[PDB]
């Protein structure tokens, strides 16, 4: 009695109608099992160097610092130019700037030309 | 601390929508509702509470007099 | 902007409002009872027990605590949990 | 292990029709099923159940060529009714 | 995607469902009364297929369950003004400083609270006290490796605390 919601890159699909969670497998409870599992030691040891009167400072996230190093300095490497890169980089460092130059020295030229003739505005233009 | 609370058994319910909505829902042959919670929502000071063309009703139940006073004046 | 509230108070209004409903009887309802055993209501019925009492005192419960209250000592002491009730 | 699986899974007391034929009355063929198979699992896993996904004809075509033979076996197939619409019929 | 199990019991999946559908239709349908008779008339309908001892039976119907209530639902559910994404949602947690300040403060001003800081103190004895052997052989002792779950047991051994207890107990009153 719906056209069944379509998912897409913005149309996030709801945890009711999955509908993957009809026909559960019983190592998919396992896999859920063992997720269960990393969450307990992750949150078991996050209370372990969390609650310590005689502790002090930050809680020290390995997993954060992994994330920003992963973001801004291991980019370099690893790198391979290949195609996809090579036409996306001529794409987005070239071609906007060549459009705009384009227009900037087509409207200069109109400018130039008009004001070449004398029929502009300069009755009074004083803040150049 | 007292709050004293006014109790049950002093609603038993009566009310005109709840009774047609229970005499309609038991001649569709459910006959089971929550119970009496919306008779202090329903009556006591509630219970005839004015329609829409009423409140545009009670701005001249008192003017017209002082209105008639001043046109004599 | 500051409601009072007591601990014997509060238990009496939920107290009340569990005898308010129809199918227990308001004769036998203790303090510390079940809700499946005893009671003689299914599931369905007490988890419309805790949305009733989430509508009147304006801050729900979730599903996945609304799997084991059981019993109207515990409600008591999860809202006071909420509402921090001391002077 | 996988077999284990299987049985446990699949072979289940609601999804299993027991059926006869012949010289034997209805209320004794009730009465051996109230002996033996009341009291069989009638309870599944966790969750873990089966349901009919609706499958997607393609509708394609495979040839097997193998010239040894000295007979050739072609079959043609389209679309089915299913079991409830009277296209069946 | 819960804290005890790792499925979710297929009843209570149920169970969530009928609790958002009955909110839905809170928002959908006001006067009360005519809520209560379509809430009656939903319960029925409920009530209608209640002891089907099948299991696929169920969630076919689940299923399709599934599909009425996302094509019948509400945009703006009644959330309460203090559920998430409602009105408030902690709307005067300005004032939520965590109690691991107010040791940062002036002498003067801590000989202007003597009350609350000596007894402050004495919590914090309270803390360090049963801080390291019970707390620490509870957590080391009664878990696997794999520790399997996220609750804790209570300290039934003879005297004090069951362990984590210091933000769990004091966090702030939730409205100041």
């Amino acid at each position: 009695s719906f056209p069944k919601y379509e998912p897409s890159r913005l149309a996030s699909l709801p945890t009711t109608l999955d509908p993957a969670e009809y026909d559960i497998s019983s190592e998919t409870r396992k896999a859920q099992a063992e997720r269960l599992a990393i969450r307990s030691r992750l949150k078991r040891e996050y209370q372990l160097q969390y609650n310590d009167p005689s502790r002090r400072g930050v809680v020290e996230d390995p997993a954060l610092i992994r994330w920003t190093c992963a973001r801004s300095a291991n980019v370099y490497p690893n790198f391979r130019p290949n195609t996809k890169t090579s036409l996306l980089g001529a794409l987005f460092g070239i071609g906007p700037l060549i459009f705009w130059y384009y227009v900037f020295k087509t409207d200069r030229d109109r400018k130039e030309k008009l004001i070449q003739e004398g029929k502009l505005d300069r009755t009074f233009n004083i803040s150049y | 601390s007292k709050m004293e609370l006014p109790d049950y058994k002093q609603w038993k319910i009566e009310g005109t929508p709840l009774e047609t909505v229970q005499e309609k829902l038991a001649a569709r042959g459910l006959r089971d509702p929550w119970g009496r919670n919306e008779a202090w929502r329903y009556m006591g000071g509630f219970a005839n509470n004015v329609s829409f063309v009423g409140a545009l009703l009670k701005g001249f139940k008192w003017g017209f007099a002082a209105f008639v006073v001043a046109v004599g004046a | 902007d500051a409601p009072p509230l007591t601990l014997e108070g509060i238990k009496d209004r939920v107290l009340y409002v569990l005898k308010l409903y129809d199918k227990i009887d308001p004769e036998k309802l203790s303090v510390n009872s079940h809700f499946m055993k005893d009671l003689g209501l299914d599931s369905l019925d007490q988890v419309e027990i805790i949305m009733a009492m989430e509508d009147e005192f304006g801050f729900e419960i979730p599903d996945i605590d609304a799997e084991k209250l059981m019993c109207p000592q515990e409600i008591v002491d999860y809202i006071a949990d909420k509402k921090d009730v001391y002077e | 292990a996988d077999l284990t699986e299987y049985l446990s899974r699949h072979y289940k007391a609601p999804r299993m029709v027991l059926a006869a034929a012949g010289g034997l009355e209805h209320r004794q063929l009730l009465d051996l099923a109230q002996k033996h198979f009341s009291g069989l699992s009638g309870t599944y896993d966790e969750d873990a159940v089966p349901t009919l996904t609706p499958c997607r004809f393609t509708g394609s075509e495979i040839r097997h060529r193998e010239d040894g033979l000295p007979l050739a076996h072609v079959a043609i197939a389209v679309e089915g009714p299913g079991w409830a619409n009277p296209d069946n019929v | 995607f819960l804290p005890s199990a790792a499925y979710l019991t297929h009843q209570q999946k149920v169970l969530q469902l009928y609790k958002r559908a009955l909110r839905h239709l809170e928002s959908r349908c006001v006067h009360r009364d005519k809520y209560r008779y379509f809430a009656c008339l939903l319960r029925a309908r409920f009530d209608e297929h209640k002891n089907e001892k099948d299991m696929v039976k169920a969630t076919q119907l689940l299923r399709e369950a599934e599909k009425e209530f996302w094509h019948g639902q509400h945009p703006q559910p009644y959330i309460f003004p203090e559920s998430p994404g409602g009105t408030s949602y902690e709307r005067y947690e300005c004032y939520k400083v965590p109690e691991w300040c107010l040791d940062d403060w002036h002498p003067s001003e801590k000989a202007m609270y003597p009350d609350y800081f000596a007894k402050r103190e004495q919590w914090k004895k309270l803390r360090r006290e049963s801080w390291e052997r019970e707390v620490k052989q509870l957590q080391e002792e009664t878990p696997v490796g794999g520790p399997r779950t996220e609750a804790l047991p209570p300290a039934r051994k003879q005297g004090d605390l069951p362990p984590l207890w210091w933000h769990i107990v004091t966090r702030p009153r939730e409205r100041p």
